[PDB]
């Protein structure tokens, strides 16, 4: 890779991808060996494919590398961003059971041997908000009803397909809780111009066939 | 409580209303370094004064 | 030439003139402790020879301290040289070339370099403050380097205006510093011709600020000039030193009449100067017309109109007149320099005074051959090219002339570190304007446009087609050790070659500079200390390389030692399976490495002399004393290479044929160590055994070389290794009061009080203690900041101690960002800066062991 | 017109002693280290709060230390700690402890310490070994008595009459050193709004032991 | 003695040798007295016990190294030369050199050469590698690569090495490695077909003042007229040398007719009084041009039934009409408006067209997308000069060599250029690193930015 590409200011640092949302001791960790060795493999890969037929881009593009100086493997799939990181390196610690995380262990001899860490992509936690912003922007003349519907099927939807990582992710429950008090203003403002005090809930989160509006809640409310 | 303050400093530094009153929560000042805390005011040689004071 | 140039009392063509005489020149070196008066002295002297120039009033001009950041700070950074055709009192002009040097003991690198081309040393005391740190060790620094030493004891005025002594009493502080002076001096000289007292006319009286200087001479010039029957000589010959004045015989006794009759000193020279200040600052408006009546100073009503300060600077001036006290010192005791040539040549040049150019050279003929010898750099505003500045101890530089630059790796063997150049332009350097001029002949300093390409610190100049036989001068040998270590980065990697030309300029701009690339691709950079640091940085990232530069924390440079014998005798073997090499390592005994390094003795001794000093000194027996073969990484190392294989087990023709290469593989082995390759200090490493191959291309080479320093290696880490770290020593100036204050911040960084004394004469107190360098940073300004200003401290590398850990130990445990406590230090140490090099997580013994 | 004076000596010590009370008696800068108009400026640039100084906006937008992305230069693993870098050590040496120093004022270095000895006692004389000063512990090329060098008649020392003190000497040596207009004897006209009395107070260190407020 | 007999001479490994950057010390970052391990390809000070390549010598047993600028090969830590002439390749790619009848011959050669590696290319058609952004840079040096008369003066570095220059003259680094990257990209005898501009353009920057970085592409037009006349201007040898190599291949001369209108919103009286006036009159102000500056009509804002492709389109002579006594152009300042009328006058060996395909309106920049139809192997220009200039200039068919494209946004643009290569008479299509083939008559259906024609 270097032949083809000589770099002699030690250049290829400068725009390396990495996960934001993980600390920094999390993250990837660029020393000279692996940044090379990650751009090596992706000019490798992006050799075979014609630029014709279809292109493989760097900046949409991650290549994450675990070796004697990184201890995590990081990879978003599927919505999720998982990483994992074994047992044997940089745990040195006992582990208790957390919402979010994976005991992968071994399947031959059934030992725990690496734990993958879970959370909600950013762009998946940003189209929820922008479908919580749709559906407020369009309630317009709408009714409440029509808008705790909308509320409760994006809620189940995402609440459904994330079911840990909702947990592990700490950005996401005060997201969730955020857009629920911006639906129930939304009500309020709609109920009267007037922005009342300690509202009763029992409206809100009373089931529609007794006459409430059923909400869904993902938050701690007391009563 | 000191010790531990200072560990604290170096993870930081390495990993409407008309109010007339300026809020305490304002100050600086709020060391740990006892020599900035106690700080030895001058003695000039016995002979000069702080301006002001009696 | 023709250039313009501000106006003068002097003429440049008289000066041109009078270089080419070089009986009536003389090259000076201004040095002495921070803040001590040097450059207002120096200016002083510009603004007399430059009625021009001015120093403000409010404000006083330097013109040395020329660069923004020596503006800024208050110090002076960079050494500044000056020309000058001043005169004596006799009437008779001389030229003087002076290099003003800073003061910080961090910048004792310019104070060195200034004094290879010098030839007397000019050393400026405070009359309050006194001995210092910096004055004791720039007078160790000259007396070693046999330059004629002179006094100028400067600030005479806080004894009249700040601390009001009585004149008795003034006079015993002067004689004190007088004293402490010439105890100095016969503590670091052996020979005692050298004494230094105002009636031999070695020392000066001078307040730079209000443009006072003398000595008994030109004191008594004066009272010869305003009565013209008396012999000034006999006067001043008769004036200091417990000389009693008797009126009714008008005689000078060294008994003293009445029992309270001042001394002539006190009488004649320091009451009246009490006199003429008291009545200047306090009678302003009364009685000082009359004053100046009678001393004849008529000056006009707009002249006496002004305040205070400027008012005395003024009648002072009036009063005194010129700097020939000055003058009158430097002619009489210092060389000429066609007499000083001999000493320089002796002590500077590599090939000796014996041979044919060292005597050339020793004439110190304008007509001879060319041998200029460049110690500064200095670089032009824009930051593009430097200017070498250098003395001509031979022959005569010619503008537009072709010459040969020899560098420092040069030898008559080797002579590929030279290199042919075509000088442009030459500058008789006046500190602020260069005059420049076509041909400068020997016994001057010039400034030389050309040459700088092949020279990185220190280089000869000679002429090509002659001077076959030529030899570079000694490089330059400071008087400290750059140990203070940071590492440096660009913040954006597209501009490294902006940073990497930015630190080749600063590597050449200042002299004891160090930067060096390590395995892991790291730019480190070597300085003394803190404040050095701050100016280099500045520097780089303003000056030559206008780029934005990440730096990393301060760290210092440990070594590596051994504190008893190697377990078991340990061996290699070459990879041809020949040339078989068994070494024993131990520690030397006390001091020896510091007789070594101070050199106290010398590899190139006679081996008689060399045997006969090891045995009477250090108890050796003659039979080791006689089998040295080298002196650790450089020929004045602390580490020490012996062989014991006796005879009769080995050929000693054999072990004279690989004797090279086991001595450049030993040299190599201590310089870069196995620990955390650092240098070794104070082992001693004994060859026990080596069987030989007999054909010389089956040894030799590539073969002994890597294997001697596998052996070493081995040895040395058999031997129980130990980390040795950098202890500064520290001089605090601090009120009476603010000494326990001193204490605590000391105690708090694994510091020790050494001692804590008072100045006599002074309200204050020097405390002298030793702190670790690495703990050292912050130190300063934590002391100044805890007291509020009223403490200032110095601090200065004195010598290698051990790390109190054990370093070879696997059983601690670091933590990544928390102060390891005192038994582990050497462990932390020794990781830390392994990962730092980049070399393996840590060492085993048995690493360099060809049986694992 | 009232725009310009100049006064005599006798009439500044008087009127330097009645202002007595609103001067600090301090006869150096040293006190104001770190407590100056360049140290201030260069916190506001560095964006750092000296203990006692003010604080200010970011004059340039922070830069988060959480946005690095753990290099080989900046890995937490080489560092070796002993004392933490305190904002004052990177205010003193700007360019040696900072990243990126911009717009960043260089501080100047000591001024060596005045060492006057104030008179509390008028009935000394003007020069006088005080108390304060360190004693000298008392412990020679000299030509012999019997040599015949004799001075004309005619010559005596030079002010031998002149007295070498008067009444008014100590005072003159104390408005050498008096602040700021005390040390002049001559000058100009200020306005009363453009004579502030109080900024000297609020310039220095804080006294001890003040409340929160009065501190802030 | 032992010279011709080393027995570590197998070691070497051209694999590895890479000669294109600076030539420092990798521990002392000193330019003295450099050497080149043959081994590893690293670069240390030199020779003599002690120093960097003996230490590295024995450290890692590389028993093999050259010095960078005496081309003379040495085995450590035992100093002796290497005289074997089975190494002369890697001297000739170190620095290469070009006698006369190599030059004569350069454009004359049909056979291809073939790298170290199994790389068949052929010189003058050789990638430049791309840092971050690079591609106009790369472009316009490609571009002026291909041009014999300059490339001719530029391979030789005794036409240029001694003429004289100022003390603190930084623009001279421009033409040393202009002429460094000239040769190796002609070098015929390589180890890679591709070719690393860094030091050029690090010079480039240098020079510039950071205008024109590596981190961020400007404009190619720009970037050409400022290079072009940094040259010129660093040839020029303490003076305005008024004829360098840059003013004799490209510089022409034009002759200017301003004729400045009276003014818009003046009544016709006046107007046609102050023709009187002479301000208002043809004046000549004939001048010295680099390049012509051809200018497009604006796109047609609504497309038509012919040519069904949205795409406009315009001839090339259309488009020069321009610069003809006929035609004339509305120059409009601030305040007045000038008809120009322009007038070749001498015509250059080696004509630059620069289209100005970008202009800047009210909100923002924008690529005006149409094509010039032009024809490739000739254009006629004897009817836009004048009678009295006709019959100085003998020949004036021109033939298209070289042509920079500009493909993309405004924002991510992006640059290939093609080339004809002569010996052949092949169109080679290059961008970046990739060289390919392309077709004569898919030339003209680009969006071409800069053409380089030759008047044969
Ligand atoms: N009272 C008094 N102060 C002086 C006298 N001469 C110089 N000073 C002060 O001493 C300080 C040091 O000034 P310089 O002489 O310029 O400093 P330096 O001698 O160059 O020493 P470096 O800064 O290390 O280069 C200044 O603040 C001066 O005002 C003097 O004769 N009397
Ligand atoms: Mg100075
Ligand atoms: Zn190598």
């Amino acid at each position: 890779y270097l032949t083809e590409h000589p770099d002699p200011n030690n250049e290829n640092i400068v725009g390396y991808n990495n996960k934001k949302c993980w600390p920094r001791d999390a993250r990837m960790r660029l020393m000279k060996h692996d940044v090379n060795l990650g751009r090596a493999v992706f000019w490798d890969i992006k050799n075979r494919l014609p630029r014709s037929v279809t292109t493989v881009q760097w900046e949409n593009s991650f290549v994450s590398v675990y070796s004697k100086d990184n201890p995590n493997l990081l990879f978003n799939m599927c919505g999720f961003e998982c990483r994992i990181l074994p047992k044997c390196r940089t745990s040195y610690e006992e582990f208790t059971h957390k919402d979010g995380v994976w005991n992968l262990q071994n399947e031959v001899t059934k030992e725990r041997t690496a734990q993958c860490f879970l959370r909600v992509d950013d762009e998946s936690m940003q189209r929820f908000h922008n479908r919580v912003r749709q559906i407020l922007m369009a309630s317009g003349s709408t009714t409440f009803t029509k808008i705790v519907n909308k509320w409760n099927t994006a809620l189940i939807g995402l609440m459904t397909y994330f079911r840990e990582a909702v947990v592990n992710t700490q950005e996401l429950l005060d997201l969730l809780v955020k857009c629920e008090n911006k639906i129930q203003t939304r009500i309020k403002i709609g109920l009267n111009s007037k922005m009342p005090s300690r509202f009763p809930p029992v409206v809100f989160y009373t089931p529609k066939e007794l006459g409430g509006l059923g909400m869904l809640s993902m938050g701690h409310v007391l009563i | 409580k000191d010790k531990s303050k200072e560990l604290h400093a170096i993870k930081e530094r390495y990993l409407r209303k008309f109010v007339f009153e300026w809020d305490a929560s304002e100050d600086t000042s709020i060391d740990y370094n006892p020599l900035y805390k106690e700080r030895h005011q001058v003695q000039l040689l016995g002979r000069g004064f702080i301006a002001g004071i009696d | 030439m023709e250039q313009t140039l501000p106006v003068t009392v002097y003429e440049m063509d008289f000066l041109a003139d009078l270089m080419d005489n070089s009986e009536l020149i003389r090259n000076v070196t201004l040095c002495g402790h921070l803040h001590h008066g040097k450059t207002c002295f120096v200016d002083c002297l510009i603004e007399q020879t430059h009625p021009e120039i001015r120093k403000r009033y409010d404000q006083d001009l330097c013109y040395t301290d020329i660069l923004f950041t020596e503006q800024e700070r208050g110090v002076g950074i960079k050494s500044t040289p000056v020309t000058v055709v001043l005169p004596d009192t006799k009437g008779k002009s001389y030229l003087f070339n002076i290099m003003d040097t800073p003061g910080h003991v961090n910048f004792s690198d310019e104070v060195t370099a200034g004094l290879r081309i010098s030839d007397g040393v000019v050393l400026f005391i405070d009359a309050a403050e006194g001995v210092m740190l910096n004055t004791e060790r720039l007078i160790k620094h000259a007396v070693q380097e046999r330059l004629a030493v002179t006094v100028c004891i400067n600030k005479i005025d806080r004894l009249i205006l700040e601390l009001k002594l009585p004149p008795t009493d003034a006079y015993y502080k002067l004689r004190h510093i007088v004293d402490e002076v010439n105890g100095l001096i016969s503590m670091y000289s052996t020979d005692e011709n050298l004494i230094l007292s105002p009636l031999l006319g070695n020392v000066c009286f001078s307040s730079s600020q209000y443009s006072i200087c003398f000595t008994l001479g030109s004191f008594a010039k004066i009272y010869a000039d305003t009565f013209g029957d008396i012999n000034y000589q006999e006067f001043a010959k008769r004036l200091w030193g417990d000389i009693y004045f008797n009126p009714k015989t008008r005689k000078f006794t060294k008994k003293a009449p009445t029992s309270s009759s001042q001394r002539s000193f006190v009488e004649f020279i320091l009451e009246p100067l009490y006199k003429i200040l008291a009545q200047v600052v306090g009678d302003v408006d009364t009685s000082l017309p009359r004053t100046l009546d009678e001393l004849g100073i008529h000056l006009t009503k707009e002249e006496l109109k002004l305040n205070i300060r400027p008012l005395l600077r003024l009648v002072c001036k009036k009063f005194f007149g010129e700097f020939t006290g000055f003058v009158d010192m430097c002619v009489q005791h210092i060389p000429s320099p066609k007499v000083g040539a001999k000493p320089k040549i002796e002590h500077t040049y590599t090939g000796g005074v014996d041979s044919d150019l060292g005597e050339a050279m020793s004439d110190c003929d304008p007509d001879g051959p060319l041998m200029c010898h460049t110690t500064k750099m200095y670089s032009t505003d824009d930051g593009v090219q430097f200017h070498a500045f250098g003395r001509v101890l031979s022959g005569t530089i010619h503008a537009g002339q072709p010459v040969k630059v020899l560098g420092e790796n040069y030898t008559l063997e080797d002579e590929e570190d030279s290199q042919i150049c075509t000088v442009g332009r030459l500058w008789i350097s006046v500190a602020r304007y260069h005059i420049e001029v076509n041909r400068v002949p020997a016994g001057n300093w010039v400034l030389i446009e050309g040459v700088d390409q092949p020279i990185v610190k220190t280089a000869t100049i000679t002429e090509p087609r002659g001077n076959e036989e030529a030899q570079i001068f000694r490089p330059l040998k400071f008087n400290t050790t750059s140990v203070i270590k940071i590492a440096v980065e660009p913040v954006n990697p597209s501009e490294l070659p902006k940073m990497l030309d930015g630190l080749r300029k600063v590597n050449k701009s200042y002299p004891s500079l160090t930067t060096k690339v390590e395995e892991s691709g790291e730019h480190v950079i070597l300085g003394t200390g803190e404040l050095y640091l701050d100016c280099v940085m500045h520097d780089l990232r303003k000056m030559y390389s206008e780029i934005d530069i990440k730096v990393a924390d301060p760290v210092v440079t440990f070594c590596e030692t051994v504190v008893e014998t190697s377990s078991l005798k340990c061996f290699a073997e070459t990879p041809n399976k020949k040339n078989k090499i068994t070494m024993i390592a131990e520690p030397l005994e006390k001091g020896l490495a510091e007789d070594i390094e101070n050199e106290v003795v010398q590899i190139t001794w006679n081996r008689k002399k060399l045997g006969e000093f090891f045995q009477t000194k250090y108890d050796w027996d003659l039979l080791a004393a006689r089998s040295i073969w080298a002196f650790g990484p450089d020929a004045t190392g602390p580490n020490i290479l012996v062989d014991d294989t006796l005879p009769s087990e080995v050929d000693k023709a054999l072990l004279g044929s690989v004797k090279d290469s086991i001595v450049q593989g030993f040299q190599w082995g201590t310089r870069e160590g196995p620990l955390c390759d650092e240098l070794i200090r104070n082992v001693k490493f004994k060859i026990l055994d080596a069987v030989v191959a007999q054909e010389p291309l089956h040894r030799g080479g590539g073969q002994i070389i890597p294997t001697a320093r596998r052996v070493v290696y081995s040895a040395f880490l058999m031997a129980t290794p130990r980390l040795m770290e950098p202890y500064y020593f520290v001089e605090v100036q601090a009120p009476a009061d603010c000494v326990s204050a001193v204490y605590t911040v000391l105690a708090r960084r694994r510091g020790h009080v050494t001692q804590d004394a008072p100045i006599p004469g002074s309200p204050l107190y020097t405390i002298k203690a030793f702190i670790p360098a690495i703990d050292s940073f912050g130190f300063e300004t934590d002391l100044r900041t805890h007291t509020q200003g009223q403490a200032f401290s110095l601090s200065v590398f004195h010598h290698w101690q051990i790390v109190p850990g054990d370093p070879l130990d696997k059983s601690i445990v670091i933590r990544p960002l928390e102060p390891q406590p005192a038994p582990h230090l050497a462990r932390e140490f020794m990781i830390k800066t392994r990962r730092r090099k980049g070399l393996s997580e840590d060492v085993s013994i048995s690493k360099f062991f060809d049986d694992p | 017109t009232y725009q310009r004076w100049q006064f005599t000596l006798p009439m500044m010590s008087t009127l330097y002693r009645l202002a007595n009370q609103l001067l600090t008696d301090l006869v150096d800068d040293n006190y104001f280290y770190l407590f100056d108009l360049k140290a201030f400026f260069t916190s506001k640039a560095l964006n750092m709060a000296i203990p006692g100084g003010p604080k200010f906006e970011p004059l340039v937008r922070d830069i988060n230390l959480q946005d690095e992305d753990w290099n080989e230069f900046n890995d937490i693993n080489k560092i070796i700690i002993r004392q933490p870098i305190r904002t004052e050590y990177k205010i003193a040496f700007p360019y040696l402890y900072n990243n990126l120093p911009h717009h960043v004022h260089l501080t100047w270095y000591h001024t060596p310490n005045v060492v006057f000895i104030k008179t509390e006692d008028p009935d000394l004389p003007a020069f006088y070994f005080d108390p304060l000063i360190n004693p000298i512990s008392h412990r020679e090329p000299l030509p012999d008595d019997d040599e015949e060098f004799e001075l004309p008649e005619f010559v005596e020392p030079f002010l031998k009459d002149t007295p070498l003190y008067t009444d008014n000497t100590a005072n003159g040596i104390a408005l050498l050193w008096a602040p700021r207009p005390f040390n002049l004897r001559s000058g100009r006209t200020r306005r009363a709004l453009d004579i502030p009395l109080v900024k000297n107070w609020y310039r220095e260190h804080c006294p001890a032991g003040q409340p929160v407020k009065v501190r802030v | 003695r032992r010279s011709r007999h080393c027995p570590y001479l197998d070691t070497i490994n051209r694999s590895v040798l890479d000669f294109d950057f600076e030539k420092l010390c990798s521990i002392s970052l000193s330019h003295i007295n450099a050497y080149a391990c043959l081994v590893c390809g690293k670069y240390f000070q030199g020779r003599g016990l002690k120093s960097h390549a003996y230490i590295h010598s024995v450290q890692f047993s590389h028993h093999v190294f050259l010095n960078l600028h005496t081309l003379k090969f040495y085995c450590l830590p035992d100093n002796y030369e290497i005289i074997d002439s089975s190494l002369e390749d890697i001297t000739y790619v170190l620095k290469p050199t070009f006698t006369k009848q190599q030059i004569a011959n350069l454009d004359k050669q049909a056979k291809l050469s073939r790298a170290y590696d199994g790389t068949t290319y052929l010189p003058g058609i050789v990638g430049l590698n791309n840092i971050k952004a690079n591609d106009y840079a790369n472009a316009v040096l490609q571009a002026l690569s291909n041009v014999p008369p300059l490339r001719n003066y530029f391979l030789e570095e005794d036409n240029y090495k001694n003429i004289k220059r100022p003390p603190g003259d930084i623009m001279f680094l421009l033409v040393q490695r202009f002429g460094e990257l000239m040769r190796k990209l002609w070098n015929p005898r390589n180890f890679k077909a591709h070719v690393s501009p860094h030091e050029m353009l690090q010079a480039v920057v240098l020079c510039s003042k950071k205008t024109f970085q590596i981190t961020k592409q400007g404009d190619g037009v720009d970037f050409l007229s400022w290079f072009l006349n940094a040259l010129h201007s660093a040839l020029g040898g303490t003076k305005k040398k008024k004829k360098t190599i840059v003013t004799d291949v490209f510089q022409g001369s034009m002759r200017i007719f301003t004729k400045k209108l009276p003014h818009p919103d003046l009544p016709a009286e006046e107007k046609e009084q102050l023709l009187h006036n002479d301000e208002y009159q043809e004046t000549m102000v004939e001048s010295t041009f680099m390049y012509l500056t051809l200018d497009l009509p604006t796109a047609p804002l609504y497309k038509d039934e012919k040519e069904q492709l949205i795409i406009p389109q315009v001839p090339l002579f259309n488009i020069l009409a321009k610069f003809n006594g006929i035609t004339e152009k509305e120059y409009k300042t601030y305040k007045e408006n000038f008809l120009k009328r322009f007038q070749l006058t001498k015509l250059p060996p080696y004509l630059i067209f620069c289209i100005k395909r970008f202009t800047k309106n009210n909100f923002f920049v924008e690529k005006n997308p149409t094509i010039v139809n032009f024809p490739i192997t000739n254009v006629d220009l004897r009817e836009y000069l004048s009678e009295e200039v006709q019959a100085v200039h003998k020949n004036t068919t021109y033939d298209l060599i070289a042509n920079i494209v500009h493909d993309g946004k405004p924002s991510e643009g992006s640059y290939r250029i093609h080339v004809l290569h002569h010996g052949t008479g092949k169109w080679y299509e290059l961008q970046d690193l990739q060289v390919t083939d392309i077709l004569p008559q898919m030339i003209t259906l680009s969006e071409a930015y800069i053409q380089i024609w030759k008047r044969r």
